[PDB]
RNA sequence: GCUUGAGUCUCGUAGAGGGGGGUAGAAUUCCAGGUGUAGCGGUGAAAUGCGUAGAGAUCUGGAGGAAUACCGGUGGCGAAGGCGGCCCCCUGGACGAAGACUGACGCUCAGGUGCGAAAGCGUGGGGAGCAAACAGGAUUAGAUACCCUGGUAGUCCACGCCGUAAACGAUGUCGACUUGGAGGUUGUGCCCUUGAGGCGUGGCUUCCGGAGCUAACGCGUUAAGUCGACCGCCUGGGGAGUA
RNA sequence: AGGAGGUAAAAAUGUUCA
């Protein structure tokens, strides 16, 4: 949001503005409201995540490789 | 991964900036839970704590004041 | 109470009533009255100039203090009044040094409350006190627009003004209608709104309800002759014509407003 | 009885006029039996942003324990002087004395 | 001609356009160039090459003032945003410091439902 | 909502003592005592409607409980609704 | 009579539980003024529209209304509907701890009564944004749709009404019993807090799964498992949840 | 490994029984 690098950088260098939010938060107030979706896609988002999370404990197959 | 008054119980003030600002962004957002390893209880006061700060100006909203 | 009555009779079912149980139920204070007789609509010359007035119950007036010259006097509410001059409530207030008169009743204000005028006033709801004593923002009513002069706006039923801005010399006040007028700092205002603000929720129900209030019959301009209204005339109910007054002006939109010396103060007219 | 936590920020050049101020707000306090803990006067410091604009305001803490009708007394006192800008009115929990 | 030395660049960067303008510390303007004026009418109107001309093209007209370095302020996400930067940097400008000053709401009025 | 003073004075008195504080009489007491003090709370707002809710459980406990006494002992039952002053 | 049902009292804990009153910052729109100039906005493309009267952009100041970014998490609370910026006042419920007390006061409940998203209706205010209807421009064989620019009711507040939702874990309520694993959350006791802790004990809650159960899917100690008490409800499709 | 920005204007219909 506020970068310097004082004096020797010459190069933009700015990683930390995604850090942030920037356009996260900007394409997602941008339009859609709904007020319904919020909790149905991040019940959805969760839902997958805990999947992952299991077959992260679940990889132990032989498959050979 | 770190621990707080998780352990060395005591009570989150506003007016202790000190420990207050580690919690903060250089934009000036909360920082989430699931980063600075807190317990969930302490940080809901430690939310009040921002909430509370930031109405008597010793917290930026935002780093465009 | 906004009471509604019961059909007993044919215009007595629509009728809405508006009464206040705390509206004392005697004879109002003898030396603070005079009689006030009716026009009738008819100026010096004896014609009508403002039509449909005439008739009405006989009602006497009621000198109120709309001033508040009295400066550091405590005084305190007595009993309200009913007035018919008024659309609002009158306040028989007692002064300290024994001295009784009546004032406009304000939203919150029962008999046996404490107020008082001057520049030593507290922000309380009855309070009179010049404007740049009055922090911005606040409601106030019964304002004035010469220093001294008595006050004029916001002084029917539950009406208020609000101070919008203070610059220097010039408070800007936003009028109940929506226009933003400016006015000398010296202007005193009372805190608080008009109370009796229900007075509008009252439907007045048969014809004579509105004959004994002193208004009188008012007849339409396409039902006249074309040599009594500019609309008159006609084989049918037939108009054909742009909404005129009965003196030819142009009705229905058609400003009137041309002062020039007083636009000086009026910042943004109303919309 | 409870305890509380009020704070409240006071205008730049009005904070010449502050100390005074302190001693009338508690005043009333005690004469209402009121007990103050703290009295902590932290001083003109920075305002993270502009409020209403000119930064850099007087902050003063005042811990007081008082029944619920005299601090009614003492916000209106807040919102209808202009010298004193942005007040705040908190909870008990016990009320302390050290942290500054 | 007034000679200012320093100078503010202002870039609004949307979904179909981008107008970036060239402002002093003083927040009075002093030129500006967009994509849409560069040619570019329909879909090139929202690509980062239409913000490098036209980083290139507020280069020029501010010439009468000459500004030495240059404080830039981004506004908005989308196609340029930085490649308006980047041909800032090689418009042989001096840039002091790049920051993001993006509109973000605490949720205050509702954004529209369009689009399927 | 019944300070704890208030609480102390009422169970010492309609039993037999402080030990005294689960008994019927004891019970029926300190519900009214309760609803007199919420009636304020429901004499104003009007539409607090969820702690109503919790107004109206008391107050069938306090029915449910009057019951009782008057089908185990119409003798105590009758000296209770004189001293609080209730049942029609 | 008695106590393991139920309920009450003393001490603490967590929470978007509820009602009322103030307050704050970002942003949108609008208004006034300075700088400055041919586009702006929109889209698959485009056009209507806004614009040399001088927009958009930028800076300063002002007025309003509504919603509360981050924290925020298959996290919390509530009977359900549903409720989250901050603060104050009034106020409900739930849980835990070591005890005392009353002594079956209980479970359920046709009819009855109350609460009950949204939309809608009435009276009176308010109205930035969003947006039915409507209009215009496109798309199209047509487009009274999808998309775009505008836009009224409505959405917000107070007081009444309506009583309906896929009001749904599509699973009625209370109570007892029947292998475990891993997390979340909120109380509590003991041990060396010897160091982000170790071992038991309660409530709520999520995912995976055993027996059993099921038409199968799946449920699986918060059961659709094994039983008990009461209530509501179904009897082929359509007709019709209509006359 | 963990998270953010970007990624399809238009295309209707298919007689009956077996």
């Amino acid at each position: 949001i506020k970068v310097r690098e004082n004096e020797p950088f010459d190069v933009a260098l700015r990683r930390f503005k995604r850090s942030c939010e920037k356009a996260g938060v900007l394409a997602e107030v941008r339009r859609r409201e709904f007020y319904e979706k919020p909790t149905t896609e991040r019940k959805r988002a969760k839902a997958s995540a805990v999947k992952r999370h299991a077959k992260k404990l679940a990889r132990e197959n032989a498959r050979r490789t | 991964f770190c621990r707080f008054t998780a352990e060395g119980v005591q009570e989150i003030d506003y007016k202790d900036i000190a420990t207050l600002k580690n919690y903060i962004t250089e934009s000036g957002k909360i920082v989430p839970s699931r980063i600075t390893g807190t317990r969930a209880k302490y940080q809901r006061q430690l939310a009040r704590a921002i909430k509370r700060a930031r109405y008597l100006s010793l917290l930026p909203y935002t780093d465009r004041h | 109470a906004v009471v509604k009555c019961k059909p007993t009779s044919p215009g007595r079912r629509h009728v809405v009533k508006v009464v206040n149980p705390e509206l004392h139920k005697g004879k109002p204070f003898a030396p603070l009255l005079e009689k006030n007789s009716k026009s009738g609509g008819r100026n010096n010359n004896g014609r009508i100039t403002t039509r449909h007035i005439g008739g009405g119950h006989k009602q006497a007036y009621r000198i109120v203090d709309f001033k508040r010259n009295k400066d550091g006097i405590p005084a305190v509410v007595e009993r309200l009044e009913y007035d018919p001059n008024r659309s609002a409530n009158i306040a028989l207030v007692l002064y300290k040094d024994g001295e009784r008169r009546y004032i406009l009743a304000p939203k919150g204000l029962k008999a046996g409350d404490q107020i008082q005028s001057g520049v030593d006033a507290a922000i309380k709801p009855g309070n009179t006190l010049p404007m740049r004593n009055i922090p911005v923002g606040s409601t106030v009513h019964n304002v004035e627009m010469k220093p001294g002069k008595g006050g004029q706006l916001a002084r029917s039923a539950g009406t208020y003004v609000q101070i919008v801005a203070r610059d220097g010399a010039y408070v800007t006040l936003r009028l109940r209608s929506g226009e933003m007028r400016k006015v000398e700092a010296d202007c005193r205002a009372t805190l608080g709104e008009v109370g009796n603000a229900e007075h509008m929720l009252r439907v007045l129900g048969k014809a004579g309800a509105a004959r004994w209030r002193g208004v009188r019959p008012t007849v339409r301009g396409t039902a006249m002759n074309p040599v009594d209204h500019p609309h008159g005339g006609g084989e049918g109910r037939n108009f054909g014509k742009h909404p005129v007054t009965p003196w030819g002006v142009q009705t229905k939109g058609k400003k009137t407003r041309s002062n020039k010396r007083t636009d000086k103060f009026i910042v943004r007219r109303r919309s | 009885m409870r305890h509380y936590e009020i704070v409240f920020m006071v205008h730049p050049d009005q904070s010449e006029q502050v100390p005074g101020m302190i001693e009338r707000y508690t005043a009333a306090i005690t004469g209402a039996e009121g007990k103050i803990h703290r009295l902590e006067d932290w001083g003109r410091r920075q305002l993270a942003y502009p409020i209403n604009k000119l930064h850099k305001a007087h902050y003063v803490l005042m811990n007081v324990e008082a029944p619920q009708e005299v601090i009614d007394e003492l916000e209106t006192t807040f919102r209808f002087n202009d010298a004193v800008i942005r007040s705040m009115v908190m909870r008990t929990k016990h009320a302390v004395t050290e942290a500054s | 001609r007034k000679q200012v030395s320093d100078g503010v660049a202002h870039i609004h960067a949307s979904f179909n356009n981008t107008i970036v303008t060239i402002t002093d510390r003083q927040g009075n303007a002093l030129g500006w160039a967009t994509a849409g004026g560069s040619g570019f009418r329909g879909s090139r109107k929202s690509t980062p090459f239409a913000a490098q001309v036209a980083a290139e093209r507020c280069a020029d007209a501010v010439k009468e003032y000459g500004i030495k370095n240059l404080e830039v302020m981004v506004k908005g996400p989308g196609p340029g945003r930085e490649s308006t930067i980047r041909a800032l940097n090689a418009a042989g400008f001096r840039i002091t410091n790049i920051t993001d000053v993006t509109p973000i709401p605490h949720n205050g009025c509702r954004p529209p439902k369009k689009r399927r | 909502s019944l300070s704890t003073e208030a609480t102390a004075k009422i169970v010492s008195e309609f039993g037999r003592d402080a030990n005294d504080t689960g008994s019927t009489e004891v019970q029926v007491a300190l519900l009214t005592a309760q609803i007199n003090h919420l009636q304020g709370h429901f004499a104003e707002h009007k539409k607090d409607h969820h702690s109503r809710r919790g107004l109206l459980r008391m107050v069938s406990q306090r029915r449910k409980l009057l019951d009782y006494l008057k089908r185990k002992d119409v003798a105590r039952y009758t000296q209770l609704i004189e001293r609080l002053g209730l049942r029609r």
